[PDB]
């Protein structure tokens, strides 16, 4: 299993930036994924989750109104979009597989995020 | 719609509860004796209360279910067993100055000294050890004296207030309601009075006295030779020259009577040493035992949450060794063993106890006991039997393949055991006899201390070292007398040992004396064995018996036969004494 | 729900044995909590799942366990490979991850 | 691919008086991936009990599980599949949210559920929903420990009906 991620972008304050993650290794639609930032100096925050079949998601509180979540089955291939980009939202975003909640129950597995992706590097 | 059905509903609640709240209490008493702290008093303290309100609340709410109502035995033995009211037929005030008596006089053995030595280890280890007639007449006379006349007045009132609780439960004393538990009825032929036990218990005694006359007369010639100016060939034994405070085994004079003096005895501890064994070795060795005739080894746990070895000096502890059982399958035994020969047939003691605790497991809450008073010794008591035998420890490597056991040999050892078990059984009976006859009200307050020594010297053959009168209270020096105990339990319960060891030996296969008679490598008397255990309660003790050994009652016959080699060889060398005692001697 | 990790800089010598703690400011599930390694530079990784079960791949010097408000990691033997930031992870609420420790 | 692993691998599991039943459709049904193992829509439900219980879950079986709380029929076509959960499901101070039903008026038919809490009356007179003499609640709790016996140790069970 691996996933492959966009390189660097450079945005202005107010702009949004969109992030792809590509996967492949496993069937697309039995997982969930998974996004996680880490700015610079700083551990990990989660940012949200999105299911592979249903299409639902779960977004942390302080990440909702800005942060929309896609995936394209056809192409398994996930999206993020984060918009309205301040300056204190520069960090490297992490895509990740998550074995943490169910793609078609919804409910809590036991588990991680077992397949991470290299990091794409958003600067504003 | 009618009370049996109602009482069945109302059991099942009282169990999927009491079992937990049971499990509390227990499982914090074991926290506190594994470790000895403050908290841990505190915890067990609370979890105890909580289990002793659920048990009255309980016990008051069954009283709307009368047994006259209920035809299944199975409901009827489990629910009179919680209808019991006990102390809560007397008045607050009453209870009160009851309960405030038991105290005092528990406390008053429990710190009673002589100064300054305690009893233990004071007292204990001069009548243990001491060879000296004049230093052991002390250790006694000051005991009595000290302790005897602090729990005199307030047992005056202890032996009032008793009665007056049992009365109120309907019995005629509180000698019945102790012995009721050996009561049997509503079953066709099994039926067993309560006031059976005097009669059966007077019959067997009588039996098995001749064999105590010649094993009296011989320690008597023998003890001569250490006490030549003290001790009378025709009279009684002087108490304070029998190896104890009181008497109540023969053992710790083993140094002074031995048949054979040249030849060593059995002891395996140097094996045990040379060999490399731990506590982990002599457990594993007595599970292999029970498993060789059938038992489940020991649980997946036990080797876990046991405590088979000292915890070190980092904490305070409890090493006395008891097999637990806090319920839900949860079993454990509490140990601190070292290599030695003590140790290595108590783990096979301790495991009976679990082995028996795994059988009536299945049982309801209130049924999980075993049958009677002697049905848990007893079932422990034989496995020490055989593990002692001297061709086990030959199979287990630690005797000598080569090791011969001849006729010296062999009377060693019954004798030992003679001591012990036969040496016993005069002074339980007449313990008891006693404390029944006080209860009953046949002896008068000022005449119950002349009755103790009068029926000492006749039943026991022992002697007043010194002239006790009526401030005294002899009988209540004794833990179990002062503390509220029933002594009978272990009167009946060695009589069944025998009992149970020649009819599974027998279903074994054995050829020879019943003292060589080992149970092991036999599937057929461990299934024979079984077949009583996992009943608990839910039988009467008679047909739990009858399963075994095929009696409904106490014969001694089995006692006797193992013990046939040592008296026949007693008959050859009392034939130049006197046996028996006169009871007009005295010191 | 906070995660609280200690102590922040554990920098032991290779070949010895080295414990990391993690509190909880509230019970949680053992179901739901996992640790991460992350090397420098590097995306991190699934070490421990299910409190104290291993990821597939992890070499069994890792070893997790614990219960209620309070897990730890141990390391059997630290290699030089080791010298990484551990994170401890929850998820019986929400999801969040502790501050993470360097070894 | 079906959602097995969500069945199986799942943070928690429903108590016995009140069984998840989850159904699997509309996909592969890949079957290739324990304390006990027995043997077009297929039904997971999902339970813990007791282990000296799992015996009961089998057709032929009576007991306090197979007749008041999950029953399972005679004609029964699927799999039972068991294993321990002690790591999982049991507290040093008592998982007591684990419930079943100890009494009821009548025994259930087979895949019955009933998770009503209305008093039971043992007795012939009213309490009127009072807790008192001769009424008792309908549903007590598993206090499930890690030092409990084998038997007693909670197992996560998943029936699945075909
Ligand atoms: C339950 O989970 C077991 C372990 O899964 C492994 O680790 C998790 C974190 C993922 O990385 C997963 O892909 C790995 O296989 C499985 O071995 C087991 O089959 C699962 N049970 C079921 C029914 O799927
Ligand atoms: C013994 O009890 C003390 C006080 O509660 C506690 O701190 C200590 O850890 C306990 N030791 C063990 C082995 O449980
Ligand atoms: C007594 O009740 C038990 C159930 O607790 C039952 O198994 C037994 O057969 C009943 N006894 C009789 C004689 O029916
Ligand atoms: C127990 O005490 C209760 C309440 O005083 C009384 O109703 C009942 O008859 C007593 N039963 C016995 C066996 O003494
Ligand atoms: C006891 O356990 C041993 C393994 O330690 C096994 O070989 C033996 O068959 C078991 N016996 C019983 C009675 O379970
Ligand atoms: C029991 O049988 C075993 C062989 O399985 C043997 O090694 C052992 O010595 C025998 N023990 C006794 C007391 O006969």
């Amino acid at each position: 299993v691996q996933l492959v991620q966009s390189g660097a972008e450079v945005k202005k304050p107010g702009a949004s930036v969109k992030v792809s993650c590509k996967a492949s290794g496993y069937p697309f639609t039995s997982y969930g994924i998974s996004w996680v930032r880490q700015a610079p100096g700083q551990g990990l925050e989660w940012m949200g989750w999105i299911s592979t079949y249903n299409g639902n998601t779960n977004y942390a509180q302080k990440f909702q109104g800005r942060v929309t979540m896609t995936t394209d089955t056809s192409t398994t291939t996930g999206y993020m979009e984060l918009r309205r980009l301040r300056s204190d939202d520069t960090a490297v975003y992490y895509c990740a597989r998550d074995y943490t909640r169910g793609a078609w129950f919804g409910e809590s597995l036991i588990g991680g995020f077992d397949n991470w992706g290299q990091g794409t590097l958003v600067t504003v | 719609s009618t009370i049996e059905e109602q009482a069945k509903t109302f059991l099942d609640k009282f169990n999927h509860e009491a079992e937990d709240l049971f499990y509390q209490s227990s499982l914090a008493s074991w926290n506190y004796n594994t470790n000895i702290t403050e908290e841990n008093v505190q915890n067990m303290n609370n979890a105890g209360d909580k289990w002793s309100a659920f048990l009255k609340e309980q016990s008051t709410l069954a009283q709307m279910y009368p047994l006259q109502e209920i035809q299944n035995l199975t409901v009827k033995l489990q629910l009179q067993a919680l209808q019991q009211n006990g102390s809560s037929v007397l008045s607050e005030d009453k209870s009160k100055r009851l309960n405030t008596i038991l105290n005092t006089m528990s406390t008053i053995y429990s710190t009673g000294k002589v100064c300054c030595l305690l009893l233990e280890p004071g007292l204990n280890e001069i009548m243990a050890n001491s060879l000296d007639y004049n230093e052991r007449l002390w250790a006694w006379e000051s005991w009595r004296s000290e302790v005897g006349k602090q729990l005199r007045p307030l047992y005056e009132e202890y032996v009032v207030l008793k009665n007056e609780m049992a009365r109120a439960n309907h019995y005629e004393d509180y000698g019945d309601y102790w012995r009721g538990d050996y009561e049997v009825n509503g079953v066709d032929g099994y039926d067993y009075s309560r006031g059976q036990l005097i009669e059966d218990v007077e019959h067997t005694f009588e039996e098995i006295k001749p064999l105590y006359e010649h094993l009296h007369a011989y320690v008597r010639a023998k003890l001569m030779n250490a006490y030549p100016s003290y001790i009378s060939p025709i009279g009684c034994l002087p108490a304070h020259l029998l190896g104890d405070m009181w008497g109540r085994f023969w053992t710790n004079l083993y140094s002074l009577t031995v048949p054979f003096g040249q030849k060593p005895n059995i002891d395996v501890t140097d094996a045990m040493v040379d060999q490399a064994w731990d506590a982990q070795r002599i457990f594993k060795e007595a599970e292999k035992f029970f498993v060789s005739v059938g038992l489940p080894n020991m649980t997946q746990g036990f080797w876990e949450n046991s405590m088979l070895t000292d915890p070190g000096n980092v904490q305070k502890a409890v090493c006395h060794p008891t097999a637990w059982d806090l319920g839900k399958g949860d079993f454990r035994i509490l140990m601190c063993t070292k290599v030695t020969m003590d140790d290595f047939l108590t783990a096979h003691h301790e495991m009976g106890h679990i082995q028996y605790d795994m059988a009536y497991a299945a049982q309801p809450f209130l049924l999980r006991n075993g049958a009677n008073e002697g049905f848990h010794e007893a079932v422990g008591e034989i496995m020490s039997l055989s593990a002692a035998t001297p061709k086990h420890l030959k199979s287990i490597g630690l005797l000598s393949p080569d090791f011969q056991e001849d006729n010296e040999t062999e009377i060693n050892f019954l004798l030992k055991q003679a001591l012990t078990i036969v040496g016993t059984l005069p002074f339980t009976y007449m313990l008891e006899k006693w404390r029944w006859m006080v209860f009953k009200g046949e002896i008068p307050k000022d005449q119950w201390m002349k009755k103790w020594w009068e029926m000492k010297r006749e039943i026991v053959g022992v002697v007043e070292p010194v002239p006790h009168d009526e401030t005294y209270c002899d009988p209540a020096s004794l833990f179990h007398v002062s503390n509220d105990y029933s002594f009978i339990r272990y009167y009946t319960r060695t009589l069944y040992q025998f009992q149970f060891q020649e009819a599974l030996c027998q279903a074994a296969k054995h050829e020879g004396p019943l003292h060589k008679c080992d149970i092991s490598n036999s599937t057929e008397a461990g299934q024979k064995l079984f077949n009583m255990l996992r009943l608990g309660k839910s039988e009467p003790w008679t047909l739990a018996l009858e399963n075994v050994v095929g009696a409904k009652n106490m014969n001694v016959r089995p006692l006797l036969n193992y013990f046939e080699p040592l008296f026949t060889w007693l008959k050859d060398q009392n034939k130049n004494s006197f046996v028996g005692w006169s009871t007009d001697w005295s010191p | 729900i906070v995660l609280t990790q200690s102590p922040g800089t554990l920098s032991l010598s290779p070949g010895e044995r080295a414990t990391l703690s993690c509190r909880a400011s509230q019970t949680v599930s053992s179901t739901s909590l996992a640790w991460y390694q992350q090397k420098p530079g590097q995306a991190p990784r699934l070490l421990i799942y299910g409190a104290s079960s291993r990821a597939t791949g992890i070499p069994d010097r890792f070893s997790g366990s614990g219960s209620g408000t309070d897990f730890t990691l141990t390391i059997s033997r630290l290699e030089p490979e080791d010298f990484a930031v551990y994170y401890c992870q929850q998820h019986d609420t929400s999801l969040t991850f502790g501050g993470g420790t360097k070894v | 691919l079906c959602p097995f692993h969500e069945v199986f691998n799942a943070t928690t599991f429903a108590s016995v008086y009140a069984w998840n039943r989850k159904r699997i459709s509309n996909c592969v049904a890949d079957y290739s991936v324990f304390f006990a193992f027995k043997c077009t829509n297929v039904y997971a439900d999902s339970f813990v009990i007791r282990g000296n219980e799992v015996s009961q879950i089998a057709p032929g079986q009576t007991g306090n599980i197979a007749d008041y709380n999950y029953k399972l029929p005679d004609d029964f076509t699927g799999c039972v599949i068991a294993w321990n959960s002690n790591k999982l499901d049991s507290k040093p101070s008592g998982n007591y949210n684990y419930l079943y039903r100890l009494f009821r008026k009548s025994k259930l038919k087979p895949f019955e559920r009933d998770i009503s809490t209305e008093i039971y009356q043992a007795g012939n007179k009213p309490c009127n929903g009072v807790a008192g003499s001769n009424c008792y609640s309908p549903l007590q709790s598993y206090g499930f420990r890690p030092t409990y016996g084998v038997g007693h140790q909670p197992y996560r069970v998943v029936v699945l009906s075909f």
